[PDB]
């Protein structure tokens, strides 16, 4: 086969480049190839004879046909490109036995196409899986020259012909032409690691009616399954792979704790098709808790068989799928903990202090008044360590994860300017806690912070202007001021003791009750995304009727008054303001809460809670 | 006495491999083993002969 | 439990190569021959009683070696009371007893023909071993070569 030589050189090639876990495989020498004698498969007139000699002729030629041995009154043609052998027999041979001959010439076709696969396709380049398939075809040509041998035995003391040797070879063409099918599809096209034994797995689906064959398909593949079972019995119970043959599903990339192994689509087996989620998970664990200082060992580990339409041997890999994924979640939960790590986002992203917060407003105030690229970092990193150490919070560790952050934006950084609106907080999470939040998480409880930033901040102006007028018998800002403040501790108390808390709260309880770290994901992906939805910032339009009920709140409190722009702190023009503001807020708080009835609730539910202002005009 | 009863499991190995007993080192540890329990060893003598005869009843 | 070592001794016995029910079927013939005798000297003197047949049939230091590791475990009671029990149904130059030449003032005896007779005997029982294996390797292939054929393989039975 002259196409051997193309398929080992690309073969090592494509081995060598995916990755440098072994290269320089063993060749095998050359004169191997170059002698047709180490490979199992490479006179007078018949015309005026006698029947019987005839007969007794040409069966002894038959068994040397059989194997690669010339025949005494026929030969072998050269193959060509040709795959089976076909042979020559002598002119003036008799119409009776030639028909009967080519009743037996298709055992020799059935042996053509056997030898030249275990005398060739079983190198290293070829993969680690053409070995023991030509380690247990092997057996079975032993078989087929032994019973050759005892068929020529009986030739010698005068008790053979074609007639005993016809009824002798239907063993030898109903079970030689089953590997002579079976040869001839797994080497034709590519069948490596898993597609073989997928090809395996149709091909003892094509006997299971026979009765047969499908014993002997069994048998074939429970030595083919053995090398991938070795891979199989390393990745499950360790981390640990080297595999250059590429025989097996998972891949080692030479570049973390996802971008390492990665599931090959055509190096699957059919009947761990279903579970081939599994294989990769159930190892991956092990060898990235070992990645973070711990053990990589599977301790519930068994050897591994295979059987043909039953299952034993898809079970113990449940076994230990039942402890990779529960002793990486349990080897977290308590080492290198995420409940405090946790605790410590909440503390500040969610904003659980309430006391941190105002010391930081009253500190840095001057400060936040002013525009970005006007401001003072050093001296605010201070501030912030002096604030958090009068409040409560101390207590952690995790605490000192803050720095200052500066976003410059209006949320135009969507999941000049002032320095209240381009605070935030950059958080440094640990190398085993990186496995689960990042980047995605970080930037959404950022987000959720600048959205609640507000909130806390427009307090403050409220605050100010109401303890700076007490003059003590006025009462036209008290009435817009009253309305808005309404307003805007409802909303706080709406979204802290129902959109945050509640659900937090049950977080906590749900990350206790998760089996797989998918699991865990799943449960801080809801609240994170929900909980942000939830608060007024999704639409296309972002629902800009709340900031710009933010921007006349704002607006009345500093822009325009200034604390009566210290007049004693005229002719009524500042009341007029007050007026035009109140009508414009009046528009833009029943747009906000029209929207909200709209769109299929608990605040409207609230704030109205005996018909207040809840008709003044109403939509359609 | 952990490094007494590794020397004392290893000149136990001789005793058993010159007396011609059945015994390799994995049944001499399953056997030591069970003995440590308290079975007395003249029952353990039928059982083994009794396992050995029906292995070879299978093949 | 101790009826859980009984089917790890089950499991050393027979190896696997059906073999789900064979097991389990050992395990009933692990319990069931324990209880027969128990409804129904010291430990070392036995040891001496058996290294004496030992030195009956020659080979000395043998005899010696089992003399001498009794000697100092006793300088497991229960255990060396199982192989005394399990006895003979298991598996199994020096130059200086013939060999005058070497040594350091070496024992006068005038010479030797009555041992050094028994030094060729020595390599005689080796002799007769390695030819015995092929004997046994040229009956195991005539008993394939010769027979009528496929009654040694079962691809008749295909």
């Amino acid at each position: 086969l002259q196409q051997s030589l193309e398929l080992k050189r690309k073969m090592l090639r494509d081995k060598q480049n995916k990755k440098n876990s072994g290269q320089h495989l063993p060749i095998f020498p050359a004169w191997v190839y170059e002698r047709p004698a180490l490979i199992g498969d490479f006179a007078l007139p018949i015309g005026t004879l006698p029947l019987a000699s005839q007969e007794s002729a040409v069966v002894e030629d038959l068994l040397y046909v059989l194997v690669g041995v010339d025949g005494r009154y026929v030969s072998a043609q050269p193959l060509a490109g040709r795959q089976s052998r076909t042979f020559l027999v002598d002119p003036n041979l008799d119409l009776s036995i030639r028909e009967l001959v080519h009743r037996i010439l298709p055992v020799a076709a059935s042996y053509s196409a056997v030898t030249r696969f275990i005398e060739e396709k079983s190198s290293f380049e070829y993969g680690q899986v053409n070995h023991a398939l030509a380690a247990a075809m092997r057996t079975l040509v032993k078989e087929h020259l032994i019973l050759v041998s005892q068929l020529e035995q009986l030739h010698r003391q005068g008790l053979l012909s074609l007639q005993k040797l016809w009824f002798y070879i239907q063993p030898a063409m109903r079970t030689m032409d089953i590997l002579a099918s079976l040869a001839t599809s797994v080497d034709k096209g590519e069948c490596l690691g898993g597609s073989t034994l997928s090809l395996l797995h149709d091909r003892s689906f094509s006997y299971t009616g026979d009765s047969q064959a499908q014993e002997l398909c069994l048998y074939l593949t429970k030595a083919a399954s053995a090398p991938y079972f070795e891979v199989l019995e390393k990745w499950i119970y360790r981390g640990i792979i080297h595999d250059p043959y590429s025989e097996f599903m998972v891949e080692e990339h030479e570049l973390y704790w996802d971008q390492r192994y990665t599931i090959v689509q055509q190096q699957i087996p059919s009947f761990l098709q279903k579970m081939a989620d599994k294989i990769l998970s159930t190892g991956k664990y092990l060898n990235v808790v070992r990645e973070c200082g711990h053990d990589v060992t599977c301790p519930v580990a068994k050897e591994i068989i295979y059987t043909l339409k039953e299952r034993a041997y898809v079970e113990q890999i449940e076994k230990a799928f039942n402890y990779a994924s529960k002793v990486l979640l349990d080897f977290l939960m308590e080492e290198k903990e995420l409940v405090a790590h946790l605790r410590s986002i909440k503390r500040y992203f969610l904003m659980d202090q309430g006391d941190f917060f105002v010391h930081f407003m009253d500190l840095a105030e001057e400060e936040l008044r002013k525009p970005v690229e006007d401001i003072t970092p050093p001296r605010l990193e201070a501030l912030l360590e002096l604030a958090l150490r009068m409040s409560t919070a101390n207590t952690d560790p995790f605490k000192d994860d803050l720095k200052i952050d500066l976003m410059p934006h209006d949320l135009i950084t969507q999941l000049a300017l002032s320095g209240l609106e381009a605070f935030s907080f950059d958080y440094i999470v640990k190398w085993p806690l990186s496995l689960i939040i990042n980047r995605k998480a970080l930037t959404r409880y950022q987000m959720l912070f600048r959205h609640m930033f507000y909130c806390k901040h427009v307090e403050r102006q409220l605050c100010s202007v109401w303890i700076s007028n007490k003059a003590q018998w006025f009462a036209g800002a008290f009435t817009l001021r009253q309305r808005m403040l309404n307003f805007v501790q409802n909303i706080q108390y709406y979204m802290m003791f129902e959109v945050m808390e509640p659900t937090w709260h049950i977080l906590e309880k749900n990350l206790k009750s998760a089996s797989n770290i998918d699991d865990v994901l799943g449960h801080h992906t809801g609240f994170l995304d929900t909980c942000l939805k939830d608060c007024m910032l999704t639409n296309p339009e972002l629902l800009k009727v709340f900031s710009k009920l933010m921007s006349v709140c704002v607006m009345f409190t500093n822009c325009m008054q200034k604390f009566t722009q210290s007049m004693k702190l005229l002719v009524s023009g500042f009341e007029a303001t007050i007026n035009k503001f109140d009508k414009n807020f009046s528009a833009h708080l029943l747009d906000l809460l029209a929207r909200l009835s709209i769109y299929s609730a608990s605040v409207i539910s609230r704030l109205d809670f005996n018909g207040f202002y809840t008709e003044r005009l109403e939509r359609l | 006495n952990l490094n007494a009863v590794r020397e004392t499991m290893d000149v136990l190995l001789e005793i058993s491999r010159i007396l011609n007993t059945g015994l390799d080192m994995e049944t001499l540890s399953i056997c030591v083993r069970l003995c440590e329990q308290g079975i007395n060893p003249e029952a353990l003598s039928s059982v083994i002969k009794e396992l050995r005869k029906a292995t070879e009843a299978l093949k | 439990s101790i009826t859980q070592l009984f089917d790890d001794l089950c499991e050393a016995l027979l190896p696997a190569a059906n073999r789900k029910r064979a097991k389990r079927s050992l395990k009933k013939v692990a319990y069931n021959a324990l209880f027969t005798n128990l409804f129904q000297l010291p430990a070392r003197n036995k040891i001496l009683m058996l290294s004496f047949d030992l030195r009956v049939g020659g080979l000395g230091p043998k005899a010696d070696r089992l003399e001498e590791l009794v000697e100092e475990l006793e300088a497991v009671g229960s255990v060396l009371d199982l192989l005394v029990q399990l006895a003979g149904s298991g598996p199994p130059r020096d130059y200086f007893l013939n060999n005058k030449h070497v040594g350091r003032n070496v024992p006068y005896s005038g010479y030797d023909c009555d041992d050094l007779s028994v030094f060729e005997m020595d390599v005689q029982s080796l002799i007769s071993r390695e030819e015995c294996l092929c004997h046994s390797m040229i009956q195991e292939t005539l008993q394939v070569m010769e027979a009528a054929p496929g009654t040694g393989l079962p691809t008749v039975g295909l």
